[PDB]
């Protein structure tokens, strides 16, 4: 249940909840076989050299050709019942859909996670923002995705990303300088952001099917960036779908997350993480 | 304030040759101002056909095209209209793409250092960032708030002085 899964958080997407169902396939495979091998090494501690079989060397047997064939196929069929479930689950992931229902650029620059919003089309067909200006992009003579509802997140603001909690979400994963990493640990999933993903034969993007919980969760950076790699914390918020429509309408007129999250009566700063004292000074 | 009579006569003496509100050297860049302001029009464009006339540091010299009262007056005449932590993060997010390691995206030899910026000061940097030079697009209003512009200007200034 909770102890057999060695510390995984309960997934909030239905694709992450499939990992935690597969992670307790440690029981069927690892801790089962890992107790058989302990059950033979600690079984040969009742086989000491006692003072009766002292002038008699043992049977001196070296080749048992039925045993290296039975105990080869049995480790082979366990990794043949794997490479089935770990192909089905990664095919449940890596999945795309031409109605993504919100598209969020993440644009991991050097050390503080500049987010941003692109086109969004709910299943009701009611919101339909669709904002990503190409005229700002033509000021750079690139691969980055610029837009107008971006969340900057300076060194003391600790960027809070807001996304609804019943809809499909797409994360276009870009980076300005170095390969960083994008890891909300509650999304039991992680993809490294690259400088130029379409030039590196990368896939650049992933999608979650929905979110099944409300609240607000931590996000960290994983692949190493440099000095302040431990300071790149972002913090998603899974607001209601009705509070998300009131988030952008306060934000489209132009405010900040200290003011846009206040109009939907939610704590404006990050509540599961906070800026570091070792970096601000 | 800046004397607009001095500003008109300075425009006629030194800028009418390439600019009649137009530009004869790069046609579209004459009535085209991005994030136009008195501070930006005052700041010497670091790239393009003509470099800023001001002598290095704003010191008196024998080849200055102008003195300070003349600059302010002309910048005003053209302008008729009729936290270092934040600074470092803003630099990395918006300017590192072309100015990584204090360098220049257009030319490797060209740099953001004071020798490259001559008579640089915080105000001159802030102004080019606001509306910007020919090489980099304007940042004020469009991309960065005043605190962010102020912080990034300070960070660039401290990095170049040290
Ligand atoms: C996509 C292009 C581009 C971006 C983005 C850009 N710049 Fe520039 N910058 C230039 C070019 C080109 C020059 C050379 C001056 C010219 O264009 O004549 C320049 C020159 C400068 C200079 C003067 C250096 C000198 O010696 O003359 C400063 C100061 C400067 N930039 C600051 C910034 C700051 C601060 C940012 C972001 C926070 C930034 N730039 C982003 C293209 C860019
Ligand atoms: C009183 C103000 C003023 C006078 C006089 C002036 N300029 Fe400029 N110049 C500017 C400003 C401000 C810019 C920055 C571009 C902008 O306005 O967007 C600039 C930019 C330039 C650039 C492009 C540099 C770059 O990197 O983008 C060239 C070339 C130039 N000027 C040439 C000249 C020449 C040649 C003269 C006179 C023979 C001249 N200028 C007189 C204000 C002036
Ligand atoms: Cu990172
Ligand atoms: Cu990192």
């Amino acid at each position: 249940s909770d102890a057999l899964a060695l510390g995984w958080p309960t997934g909030i997407t239905p694709e992450a909840k499939l990992n935690r169902e597969l992670w307790i396939g440690s029981v069927i495979a690892s801790f089962a076989v890992g107790a058989i091998v302990w059950g033979l090494i600690f079984w040969t501690s009742a086989f000491h050299r006692k003072k009766a079989t002292d002038t008699e060397l043992p049977r001196q047997f070296g080749y048992n050709m039925p045993l290296e064939l039975t105990l080869t196929v049995i480790p082979f069929l366990i990794i043949s019942v794997l490479f089935y479930f770990t192909v089905v689950v990664q095919e449940r992931m890596m999945h795309k859909d031409p109605n993504p229902e919100v598209v969020i650029d993440v644009t991991a620059f050097q050390w503080n996670w500049k987010f941003g919003y692109q086109k969004i089309a709910f299943a009701d067909g009611s919101f339909d923002y669709d904002g990503a200006d190409p005229e700002r992009k033509e000021a750079m003579t690139t691969y980055l995705n610029f837009d107008k509802i971006e969340t900057l997140g300076t060194s003391s603001e600790i960027p809070v990303l807001v996304l609804p909690a019943g809809k499909r979400i797409e994360f276009v994963l870009n980076s300005a300088d170095v390969i960083h990493g994008f890891w909300v640990p509650e999304f039991l999933f992680k993809r490294d952001v690259l400088p130029e993903p379409k030039a590196n034969n990368s896939d650049n993007v992933f999608q979650v099917s929905e979110i099944q919980q409300t609240g607000a969760f931590v996000g960290r950076c994983t692949e190493m960036c440099g000095t302040f790699h431990a300071m790149m914390n972002f913090e998603v918020r899974v607001v209601e779908p009705n509070d998300f429509k009131a988030y952008i309408d306060q934000r489209n007129a132009g405010k900040t997350n200290a003011e846009a999250l206040a109009a939907i009566n939610q704590p404006p700063l990050a509540i599961t993480t906070e800026p570091f004292e070792s970096r601000r000074g | 304030s800046a004397l607009l009579r001095t500003g008109k006569q300075l425009f006629e003496t030194s800028c009418v040759s390439c600019h009649g509100a137009n530009l004869q050297g790069v046609p579209d860049r004459g009535p085209s101002l991005i994030g136009t302001g008195e501070a930006a029009v005052y700041f010497q464009v670091s790239t393009g056909r003509m470099p800023a006339m001001r002598g290095e540091a704003q010191a008196p010299s024998k080849p200055p095209h102008f003195d300070e009262s003349q600059i302010d007056a002309l910048g005003a005449y053209v302008q008729a209209n009729g936290d270092v932590a934040r600074g470092g993060d803003l630099f990395r997010l918006n300017c590192a793409s072309c100015h990584n390691f204090t360098g220049k995206g257009g030319a490797l030899s060209s740099g953001k250092y004071a020798p490259d910026l001559g008579d640089a000061n915080p105000a001159q940097i802030y102004t080019a960032m606001l509306t910007g030079p020919q090489n980099m697009p304007k940042f004020s209003d469009r991309q960065l708030t005043p605190d962010e512009k102020r912080d990034i200007v300070a960070y660039v200034r401290e990095s170049a002085e040290t």
